[PDB]
């Protein structure tokens, strides 16, 4: 689960907190990459990073 | 539209990780965004609106 202005985060050669300190992809990258929002389920928990 | 130059600057983005600001848009041209850490810069401008 990523904060949501993150998700252009999760890319090859990205820069940020996230493809710094909590999750990386290789520049040599092959597959694919889904993202969808889930306010109305994931807005009463607890998450970090 | 306003410029401000930039000099005698050590530029490391990390203490922005240390404010509270969110970008939705970060679009570098001519330069990877990986390759910003290790590389020194001449003439800085910086236009805001
Ligand atoms: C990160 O920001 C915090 C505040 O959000 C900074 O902590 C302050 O540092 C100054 C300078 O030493 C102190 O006078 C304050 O008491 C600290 N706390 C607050 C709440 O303002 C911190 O120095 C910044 N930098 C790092 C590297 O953590
Ligand atoms: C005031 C600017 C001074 C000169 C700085 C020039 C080059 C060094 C790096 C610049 C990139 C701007 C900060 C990007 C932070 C990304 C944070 C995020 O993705 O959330
Ligand atoms: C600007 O500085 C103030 C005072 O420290 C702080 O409360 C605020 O969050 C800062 N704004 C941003 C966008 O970082």
């Amino acid at each position: 689960v990523v904060k949501g202005d993150d998700v252009r985060q999760i890319a090859p050669a990205q820069t940020g907190v996230i493809a710094d300190y909590n999750y990386k992809l290789p520049d040599d990258f092959t597959g694919c990459v889904i993202a969808w929002n889930t306010n109305s389920l994931d807005s009463s928990n607890e998450f970090f990073y | 539209w306003e410029r401000m130059r930039i000099t005698n600057c050590v530029a490391d983005y990390s203490v922005l990780y240390n404010s509270s600001a969110s970008f939705s848009t970060f679009q570098c041209y001519g330069v990877s965004p990986t390759k910003l850490n290790d590389l020194c810069f001449s003439s800085v401008y910086a236009d805001y609106f």
